[PDB]
């Protein structure tokens, strides 16, 4: 074969922090069928988002959107413990099923999405062309919401473990108000901080 | 690996 028809872009969900996460690498050959557990991202989440994303570059917002649903009814639990299966399903006609379901509930939802939606070759090539261009400068949006995540879930995580308390809850606001920030090894000092004004509530 | 959503609007 000369030929052969491919899912043209990266396709997948977009993830806390705002990254998205493919769940069907671009070229990839058609039909093809994939699967991804998705966990939710903060306690006690009741409800999850999936959103339909097409293209290459590690910001959902950057990438096209070809539809979204809600997954509810989820157990209130900890964060990670939710076990969610994402499902992408290319067939013969390019027609794109997603699929979310919740192990515990076995609640589920999807999303039907046409051939015909999505980006068009010029708008490929600049997607591809805007990806590799932007190499370094996306593995550094990676890192970062990473990170404000990590700190994030901390920022959570010590609320409640809690004088080196109206300490704490100072580097709680120094990592607040650097979470928001754009600096990593910032957010990620300011989470140093907090690790050493903390240990006299786990000591 | 393992990832984590947000919360609808």
């Amino acid at each position: 074969v000369l030929l052969l028809d491919v899912t043209p872009l990266s396709l997948g969900i977009e993830t806390m922090g705002g990254v998205m996460t493919t769940l069907i690498a671009k070229n990839t050959t058609i039909p093809t069928k994939h699967s991804q557990v998705f966990s939710t991202a903060e306690d006690n989440q009741s409800a999850v988002t999936i959103h339909v994303l097409q293209g290459e570059r590690k910001r959902a917002a950057d990438n096209k959107s070809l539809g979204q649903f809600n997954l509810d009814g989820i157990n209130p639990a900890p964060r990670g413990m939710p076990q969610i299966e994402v499902t992408f399903d290319i067939d013969a006609d390019g027609i794109l099923h997603v699929s979310a379901k919740d192990k515990n509930s076995g609640k589920e939802q999807k999303i039907t999405i046409k051939a015909s939606s999505g980006l068009n070759e010029d708008e490929i090539q600049k997607m591809v062309r805007d990806a590799e261009a932007n190499a370094e400068a996306d593995r550094k949006f990676e890192e970062l919401v990473q990170t404000r995540n990590q700190g994030d879930h901390l920022l959570h995580s010590t609320r409640k473990q809690v004088d080196d308390k109206t300490a704490i809850e100072s580097a709680l606001t120094a990592l607040e108000t650097a979470l928001k920030g754009e600096d990593k090894a910032a957010i990620e000092a300011k989470m140093q901080e907090l690790a050493q004004v903390s240990q006299k509530l786990m000591e | 690996k393992l990832y984590a959503l947000p919360r609808p609007t």
